[PDB]
């Protein structure tokens, strides 16, 4: 729980050609890409992007508490 | 400075993780000193016997409060991990600290020559007095990299075998260069490790075993490997190697003073907080600790069953989760339809995985038979603890376009359901401790086009007031607009749950809450 | 088994070991590979893991090592057998005893051997340099 924000990444790959090939249009006019998250392997692969070794650290809440 | 979630083991408290060690009596009356993952700063601690030592006769309870953490980490780092052998040379950073003193005590028993780093002359004098085996050439400075030269000089340039490092950044880099061939590096600090600072791998050519020492892993895992450290500490106690530290005691009321004293950083030894004074007798077989007044918050027994009507609703799902964090383990959600969205399925799957006994019901609280069936299910789970009524059916519109059917539709879940819950509770729910109905300021302040909603909410307040006139529990919360799931800004869910925690303890019958615009 | 073998010339063993280990990792790594392979092997470790390094390239070049791994109880070892010949003979007798016990207990089996005569030492060196020898 709490908002975790990225602090490190070990490897990112972007291959625009494979990206344009992976996109498939839905019944509407929208272009979509399927995504899979493997918490065992530490890879987030979607379309033509490949994030590996993401690390997120807890950030303290601003406690601005604008609501009183 | 430290995020509460950084502590290992899932707690979800976001608070009360303070405290690791304690010294006090047992459920039988025996003097014991313990080591706990968290929640050590309390008048009671629930711990397994594997993490408790008896306090010998000479020691006072105040002294025993200083031994567990420091000596366990010292033994684990040196003997269990570093495999110290008699005659070695080691550099113990921050000798004046608890872990430094414990490591010096363990090392000087084996005959090792010791280098220590201190930050002031008073600490140097204190350590000279404590450990006469130490010489005048066994002290360096812990606020600069001058200890590297000191050690590389008085060791002949060979270095040291064990380096128990607690220093960070350049001082940590400076400590590596003190290593000798076949040396071992024991890293008990966690700043550089957290930041992922780079470590040059050249140092490994000379056989070097760089260690990562974390005592926390034992408290929640690896119980088989804990017994080694426990036995080592017990042997040290019996042999006299384990000696208690200097204590600067503060009373229970002045804990903030203790925290500020620790923050200043002038203390030598350990800082202890006296919750309760020690009785002269060896074994007291006492009943309870002395009562102290403290802020009251909501917690629920494990053996009680809880009911939330319309719990698959966005407020209802969020209230259920709040209850689970407060110890509820037998829950009965009610909905006319059932699980029909991914969010509800995810939540119920998660709760059932966590061991909670969630059960969904189609029993409609409006019909008295439905209320009796719901209470029967709750009793099947366990004695009924609470009853929450978050059901709502809305038919808005100005009075010109209303009909009696609309009023009946709106009032069936809130008015009739509340009446039936009240009746079945007064009949066959003797252990009930909560009875809450969720209303809206539209009842009190008023709103246009919600006449039937206002009628439905108001009738609930009357029932709650009547219940509290006979001693039974009752409560009605007048909310504004719920945010995440009039002139009032929507109120965030976290603020809502904080307010609700505040309301469950007050003596009043009907309450209210909202956020004013601008 | 058929699931105990991965590929050494790529970094595809990290996914293999992690998958067949359930994502926990391994408890002990005997590593002799190069920079990218070495960084890959570090990520296969589990809590209380132990990294045994018997290579020299990354150590000699003083390549960096992220210290975030030691947040777990990982222990990184630098294993060199030359130090025994120069000192620590009392430490060598332990290994001598271990090898003798392995010999007498049957564990220590001899490896496959390719013989070159003294006159053809150059052929032996060339053959081992190619890289096809097994044993
Ligand atoms: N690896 C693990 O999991 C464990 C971690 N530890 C680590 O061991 C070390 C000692 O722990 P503990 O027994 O609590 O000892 P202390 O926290 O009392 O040790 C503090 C020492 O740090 C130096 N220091 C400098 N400035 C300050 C300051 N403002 N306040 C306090 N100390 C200051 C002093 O040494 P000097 O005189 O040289 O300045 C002092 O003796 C800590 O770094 C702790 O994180 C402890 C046990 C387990
Ligand atoms: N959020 C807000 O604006 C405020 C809320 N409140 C009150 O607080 C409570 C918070 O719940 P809320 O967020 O509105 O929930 P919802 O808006 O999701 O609606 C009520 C929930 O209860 C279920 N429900 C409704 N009627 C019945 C019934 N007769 N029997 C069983 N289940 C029923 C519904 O599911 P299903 O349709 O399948 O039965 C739904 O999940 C409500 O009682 C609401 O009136 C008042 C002030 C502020």
């Amino acid at each position: 729980h709490g908002l975790y924000l990225p602090t490190r990444v070990t490897a990112i790959h972007i291959d625009p050609a494979t990206h344009r090939q992976k996109l498939y249009t839905l019944q509407d006019k929208a272009q979509v890409a399927d995504v899979v998250v493997s918490r065992w392997l530490r890879v987030t692969v979607a379309g033509g992007v490949h994030i590996s070794g993401l690390h997120t650290e807890s950030a303290p809440r601003r406690q601005q508490e604008q609501q009183v | 400075k430290l995020s509460p979630d950084a502590i290992p083991g899932k707690w979800t408290s976001q608070d009360s993780l303070l405290g690791m060690e304690f010294s006090g009596r047992d459920a039988s009356g025996k003097r014991v000193m313990g080591l706990v993952p968290a929640k050590g700063l309390a008048t009671s601690v629930l711990l397994s016997p594997d993490f408790l030592w008896d306090v010998p006769s000479n020691w006072t309870l105040e002294e025993a409060a200083s031994v567990p953490v420091v000596y366990s980490t010292a033994y684990y780092a040196l003997v269990v991990r570093g495999r110290v052998r008699p005659g070695e040379t080691l550099l113990i950073h921050s000798g004046s600290g608890g872990v430094g003193q414990a490591a010096i005590a363990i090392a000087l028993s084996l005959g090792c020559r010791v280098f220590t780093t201190v930050g002031s002359a008073e600490k140097r004098a204190y350590l000279q007095a404590r450990f006469p085996q130490l010489d005048s050439t066994s002290f360096a400075n812990s606020r600069d990299t001058s200890f590297e030269q000191h050690v590389l000089w008085h060791t002949g340039g060979k270095g040291v075998d064990l380096v128990l490092n607690s220093l960070a950044e350049e001082k940590l880099q400076a400590s590596v260069r003190c290593l000798a061939t076949h040396g071992r590096f024991l890293e008990i600090g966690k700043f550089d490790l957290s930041q992922n600072h780079p470590l040059g791998m050249a140092i490994f050519l000379k056989n070097v075993t760089f260690h990562g020492v974390l005592l926390d892993a034992f408290f929640n895992e690896s119980s088989a490997d804990w017994r080694e450290v426990w036995a080592l500490v017990q042997a040290g106690i019996r042999d006299g190697v384990v000696r208690p530290l200097k204590c600067t005691v503060f009373h229970g009321a002045q804990v903030e003073d203790a925290f500020r004293y620790m923050a200043q950083g002038k203390h030598i030894g350990k800082v202890v907080v006296q919750v309760l004074a020690e009785e002269p007798e060896a074994v007291l077989k006492g009943a309870k600790p002395k009562l102290m007044s403290a802020i009251s918050k909501t917690f629920c027994p494990a053996h009680k069953s809880y009911i939330i009507a319309g719990g698959l609703g966005g407020f209802g799902l969020e209230l259920a989760q709040w209850l689970i964090q407060r110890g509820v383990q037998k829950l009965v959600l009610t909905s006319r339809s059932g699980i029909r969205t991914g969010y509800q399925a995810k939540q119920v799957r998660r709760w059932r995985r966590q061991g909670v006994q969630v059960q969904v019901s189609t029993s409609n609280i409006s019909s008295l038979e439905g209320a009796r069936g719901l209470i029967a299910e709750a009793a099947q789970l366990g004695p009924v603890g609470g009853v929450f009524n978050l059901a709502v059916v809305l038919r808005d519109g100005l009075l010109e376009n209303q009909t009696p059917e609309f009023f009946q539709d709106v009032c069936k879940p809130k008015y009739s359901g509340t009446l039936n819950l009240d009746r079945v509770t007064r009949e066959a729910c003797p252990e009930l401790d909560y009875f809450v109905v969720f209303s809206s300021v539209s009842c009190g302040r008023g709103n246009a086009g919600q006449s039937n909603y206002g009628f439905a909410n108001s009738a609930m307040e009357r029932i709650c007031e009547k219940r509290r006139h006979e001693g039974l529990p009752g409560l009605a919360v007048q909310w504004g607009a719920i945010g995440d799931v009039s002139g009032t800004l929507p109120q965030r869910m976290a603020s809502c749950l904080e307010v609700l925690d505040l309301f469950l303890n007050q003596p009043h019958m009907v309450l209210s809450s909202f956020v004013l615009a601008e």
